[PDB]
């Protein structure tokens, strides 16, 4: 109940937390860096431009 | 203190090598659940004796 | 980070030792109280005996009982004095533990701050290489 | 009788503690499943992120 | 590190809200000491949050 250093419950939570926190933080940070780059941002804008022209073409195709 | 300085350097080197091997998440998780269940059984036996 | 990690492990073990001392102090207070309680109970029994002795007509026994009560009272007084001194020490120990609990949390916060500055310094070093 | 009453109270406290302990262990089992999923996702993400 | 501090700060804020609810509950309960203790805990949390 007090929570001794050698107690299994206290030790397990601490060990699990350190490993879990580092892994989660690192994965999120790595993903963010890719997003930060200008080229990636440009691609998203290009994609938006790309979908609308196709839709217009699709409308023309399905018009008759 | 000279002894204190020596102790810190020796302890740090030893601790770093040791922690990495046992820091894997999967091994730690399996060990923790098994241990608590065993403890409960032991506690119950002690409680049972008191009740008796 | 290595210096910080070693320090954190060390402080936790020290706290447990302090807790054990506090428990002993708590036990000591309880033990003195039990003795004091026992003395009071003993005094009551002695008082009953003295009254009984008077009815019996044995004057010497009654006088002896009174002397015993006085000795018990003195012992009780000593125990009470000891308890008061012990209580002040116990309060200080309890206060120290509370202060220590606040301190360990602060130490954890300090490590995060220390880690951030070190990383920044490393980044500066990379610029020099370029 | 006096001894029995004190002992009985202690026994009752122990029983209460056991119930509290039972709740805690059950929670831990649930946590492991959640933890495993998070770890797997991070590992996959790291390899992808580097590329 | 920034995310971790934010999470801790967020956790502290969440903890404070829980503490506030408990203090209100404590007043309804009539236990004055518990409510006072909760307020002290909130102050400590606030100080920690400020440091963060």
């Amino acid at each position: 109940v007090r929570g001794m250093n050698t107690s299994s419950a206290m030790s397990a939570f601490e060990r699990m937390e350190e490993k879990v926190l580092m892994q989660e933080s690192r994965a999120q940070a790595l993903g963010e860096l890719a997003g930060a780059d200008l080229e990636t941002q440009f691609a998203q804008l290009e994609g938006g431009s790309d979908v609308d022209d196709e839709l217009a073409a699709l409308k023309a195709q399905m018009l008759p | 203190m000279g002894l204190f300085d020596r102790i810190k350097r020796v302890v740090s080197s030893n601790l770093n090598d040791l922690v990495n091997k046992a820091e894997d998440p999967e091994k730690m998780l399996e060990q923790a659940i098994l241990e608590m269940q065993e403890d409960l059984v032991q506690l119950r036996q002690g409680v049972a004796q008191a009740i008796a | 980070e290595k210096m910080l990690e070693q320090a954190i492990l060390e402080m936790q073990e020290d706290l447990v030792q302090l807790r054990q001392g506090v428990a002993q102090a708590i036990a000591a207070q309880k033990r003195s109280e039990k003795q004091y309680n026992d003395a009071q109970n003993e005094i009551n029994k002695w008082q009953r005996n003295a009254q009984l002795a008077l009815q019996k007509g044995d004057e010497n026994l009654a006088r002896q009982a009174l002397e015993r009560k006085k000795t018990y009272t003195d012992t009780s007084a000593a125990l009470k004095a000891s308890l008061d001194t012990q209580s002040t020490q116990v309060e200080t120990l309890k206060r120290n533990l509370i202060q220590l609990e606040s301190k360990i949390s602060e130490a954890k916060t300090k490590k995060e701050m220390l880690k951030a500055r070190i990383t920044t310094a490393k980044a500066q070093e990379q610029l020099q290489g370029m």
